[PDB]
């Protein structure tokens, strides 16, 4: 099965096995089983992830312009910030959306994009 | 006659291979949507007794 | 057999008929259920 | 940068524009770790 | 030999007529889809468990919002719900009939229940419903004005020739795609019937499954090509 | 007479179901590529591409069944018999 | 004299729409690939990707009706008959 | 006469199995490329590229099927006989 | 003489239609397949991509309408009549 | 009207077996086309990837060879003599 | 003899047209669609992606126009009489 | 009546091996596009290649001398005649 | 005997001339499609990959001038009159 | 009786050629647009992708060359005279 990895610049997030991984990389929707083949993908500036794993429910991920790495044996979330939906200010979020900056409002869509919005 | 026969045992070999093959997964699929409406059905009742 | 006849019509009247039961008793239904 | 040939996949959409998108991403995160290198020799 | 047409209980009415055997398939699976639909009324539930049918209902119809939400929201379209899920059964009903063993042999083959969309009348009418109905919802959201203008114009001005012939193309289609798609078939098992029972068992299960299948294809693509129609008239 | 007419009007159907059968079959070829592509690559595609792949079929088969019309046309009605 | 005329017609109108039906076919095809590849890499696409699409279809689908119409002129109307 | 006509018919049923030929081929392997290519990319997802697969043969197979039937019309019942 | 030239015409003037929407079809959805994948990846690059596109097409439709004429010329003109 | 019978059922056999090489070759080499593409992107996949190909091949070739029955039937079994 | 020279010559031609046009049609298609790619990818490339198009269609162009003289040579004037 | 089933079975093998021909070398063509990516993408494996590389040829050439020898049966052993 | 071997080398030389068309602009167009997308990839790469181009090129083009002169043959000194 | 074997031994060959033709044209363009993306890929590898290249021509043109040779031998020899 897979493992998936999600570390961020600073520190690592997440290493817990999965079943699946889905995420929207800069050449489209991509969705990664085990023994997917080897493959480097840069993610979407509001990209988000979701893991799905044996038994624990869905796990949501605000990405900010990360990069996956499909391995062997692992896929590898190379993340700048990344948040999970439990640490999600959704009023925070719906208030960056708008935001004039173009990286903060990118990262406010992807937080939203987690938080199900 | 031998139309009929021959076109009834056709559609008895495809009943066959829908009900050993097709019926399963439809019913079992079906189940599973019934199940989970059957829990948040429940769900509901419950969080209103929370 | 390409030529069209009264059954042009004989088919549509049928087919509003299920237009409507369907319009009425299972489609406003079933929405409402969900 | 120099290249160095240490001797001896597939990418999306192409490898030239992740190499482009990365370069930049790894500068910062060899600036980082040289702040946070200066951080541990500071103290 | 094989025939084309010499349909059963053909009568003549209003100086008009009509096929019987035809009408009367039609008014079988429109009882049938009848009989559903009051069996759910019987029986529909939000508060318990739901009925095979109304899980069958419940399916069909959010599959039809799906799409319609997709390209043209309900709240400009809620009209097109009952009917793209109408348009599915009574087509689907009417296609998987054709599947039970009502084939015998006369000596030439026959059948007491011919699928309706065998029958250039039935596909007629329901396409020719479906365009007039999105034509009349084009007029309503556009106006009678401007819909044929935008209908003319299309996404591209100077293809406007294009698009006119499109426009009268769709119905056509809409209705040869389904009636050529059951007619072949009706010939297929027809020919099939030639065969003696021994070699005709094998070929009629393997083409009755195909008809299953192509059966409940083509109703799908009728019913979303008619969401799809809907969604371009209606802006 | 009628019997040159009926063998190129069965000439005629043939060459109108070989070419909506050669059109068919490769367009829903293409299009099923393009639908097992796509669920290769992002599996949840499942949900979304059967709208957009029945469509390309129902463009495919257009053309074909069209043609199936107009073959019945060419030989149970043969126009110019 | 009128029955090789309308034999020539009918295997002419057969070879029109045969060719039509081919054209259409796999064009559309190979169009709905990219319509359902564009999908697939992007859901939102299902909205802009329709009007490329049935630009393409329907200039696809003009060779098809043209041709059509030249077989409505060739088996129903002959030139020559 | 009827020897024309059944020169005819099997010329014409000929042509419709060409096609019908060509267009399963085609098709199949066509939408084989994509299986082929999907089950290297993600090798387990090979249960759930089967159903867009045997849908897409699901097509062109009948497509095959359909022109199977109307040859055997043209051969075995020719119209117009 | 003049049917069976005129038989010979029609064939021709078939051929040419067919192989003329076979090339237009094809052609015109291998240029929209173009299109839709780049305006997929590309939404900004609509305008600038129908220029290209619709010179391709153009080029495409060319070759169909040229066969066009002579369709007519062969139907109706038929030199050697 | 034996030997008219006869040349027209070798010209529609030859239109078969000719459609279906045409189709058999074609699917083939599309199907070989992603089975070795596959297996030079990833060289394990060897064991995984002749189940799906030889499916697809073993679809391809089955409308190759139900031609080649039928083929013979036109040449040795001709029917309507 | 000049009656079926002239059918024969019509139907020849018709082929060396229709197969022309089905050359021109599909290669056209197949290099616009590498040009709008390029373009798509690179606006700027719009004015040296020309270079490469119009050799490539100067090469499916001139296929296509000395079928055209030859089809002249073949229905207005009669190499055999 | 040789002489009609002789120039039937003639027409009949030269449609055999032009789609003969046609399979193969388009089927080839593929394959060894194929072959040729997958050795500029990794260019030490080419030896890894010729395997599928060769099976896919193999079934190709095996669709085609079937083909070729079905024509040797139509021309040196006429069936019927 | 002349007027019927007249028609039938003329109908087999439209068949060469229209196969070698279609072959020669269908394969004119795929390398071109070849040429146009690595120039735009890399602009630099153009007096590389002309050498490539016209060797295909010049395959291809010589499958379609064999086909010319075989047409010569059989139009103009025609075999077996 | 000749006059009738050479006119189908004529269009035989015809059809021969042009699916040779066919065949070779598209197979070489195909297998020419892997060689160049492969040499604008990897400038370097021409040689390791000259001979998988030369290996595909070598198949595809087999296919057409011999081909030719039937296509004399139902042109020169016409086995059924
Ligand atoms: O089915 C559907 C079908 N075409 C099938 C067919 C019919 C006859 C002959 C060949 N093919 C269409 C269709 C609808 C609209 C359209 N455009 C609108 C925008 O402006 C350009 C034109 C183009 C196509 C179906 O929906």
């Amino acid at each position: 099965d897979l493992n998936v990895e999600i570390v961020a610049v600073e520190r690592e997030l997440w290493s817990g096995p999965a079943t699946f991984v889905f995420t929207r990389t800069t050449a489209g929707e991509i969705g990664i089983l085990p023994r997917h083949i080897p493959l480097v993908a840069q993610l979407v500036d509001d990209a988000m992830v979701r893991v799905e794993r044996e038994g624990e429910d869905d796990l949501r991920i605000a990405v900010d312009g990360g990069f996956l790495s499909v391995t062997e044996e692992t896929v590898r979330i190379l993340v700048e910030n990344a948040q999970f939906e439990s640490e999600i200010d959704a009023d925070a979020a719906k208030e960056d959306a708008a935001s004039d900056d173009e990286r903060t409002a990118a990262w406010g869509r992807a937080r939203l994009r987690a938080l199900g919005q | 006659m031998s139309i009929f026969i021959g076109q009834l045992i056709g559609f008895a070999v495809i009943a066959f291979i829908i009900v050993k093959w097709v019926v399963p997964p439809v019913r079992t699929l079906m189940r599973n949507q019934q199940e989970a409406v059957r829990a948040a059905l429940a769900e509901s009742a419950e969080a209103a007794k929370k | 057999f390409l030529i069209p006849n009264g059954t042009f019509f004989a088919v549509l009247i049928i087919f509003l008929i299920v237009l409507g039961v369907i319009s009425k008793w299972v489609v406003p239904p079933i929405s409402k259920v969900l | 940068m120099e290249v160095e040939y240490v001797g001896e996949y597939s990418f999306e959409p192409d490898p030239e524009t992740l190499f482009d998108a990365l370069l930049p991403r790894y500068i910062a995160t060899r600036v980082y770790a040289a702040l946070l290198e200066a951080a541990a020799s500071e103290s | 030999a094989i025939h084309v047409g010499h349909h059963t209980l053909v009568f003549e009415l209003f100086g008009m007529t009509f096929n019987g055997d035809t009408i009367l398939a039609t008014a079988v699976t429109a009882v049938i889809v009848i009989a559903l639909a009051f069996y759910l009324r019987a029986k529909v539930t939000s508060t318990g468990v739901p009925s095979g049918v109304q899980l069958f209902w419940e399916a069909l119809t959010i599959q039809m919002r799906q799409q319609i939400e997709g390209s043209i929201g309900m709240k400009i379209a809620p009209f097109v719900l009952p009917l793209s899920v109408t348009i599915f059964v009574f087509i689907l009903i009417s296609n998987w009939l054709a599947v039970l063993p009502l084939q015998y042999g006369g000596g030439a083959a026959a059948e007491l229940y011919k699928a309706p969309a065998s029958d250039i009348n039935f596909v007629l009418a329901l396409a020719l419903f479906v365009f007039v109905c999105y034509h009349a919802a084009g007029i309503w959201r556009r106006g009678i004005v401007g819909h044929p203008i935008k209908v003319v114009k299309g996404h591209v001005a100077f293809l406007a020739p294009i698009n006119i012939v499109e426009e009268l193309a769709k119905p056509i289609s809409l209705a040869l795609r389904l009636f050529g798609n059951i007619f072949a078939g009706g010939i297929l098992v027809a020919l099939i019937a030639m065969f003696p029972w021994y070699i005709q068992w094998f070929p009629n299960a393997v083409w009755k499954t195909f008809d299953l299948f192509v059966g409940l294809i083509q109703a799908f693509i009728f019913s979303l090509l008619t969401i799809l129609y809907f969604s371009q008239s209606m802006e | 007479p009628n019997a040159i007419i009926t063998a190129g009007a069965l000439i005629g159907g043939g060459l109108i179901m070989g070419g909506g059968a050669i059109g068919a079959g490769i367009g829903d070829g293409i299009a099923g590529n393009a639908l097992i592509s796509g669920i290769a690559r992002q599996p949840e595609a499942q949900g979304r591409l059967f709208t957009p792949f029945f469509i390309t079929v129902g463009l495919v088969e257009a053309a074909y069944f069209i043609n199936l019309a107009f073959m019945a046309l060419f030989v149970f009605a043969t126009p110019g018999l």
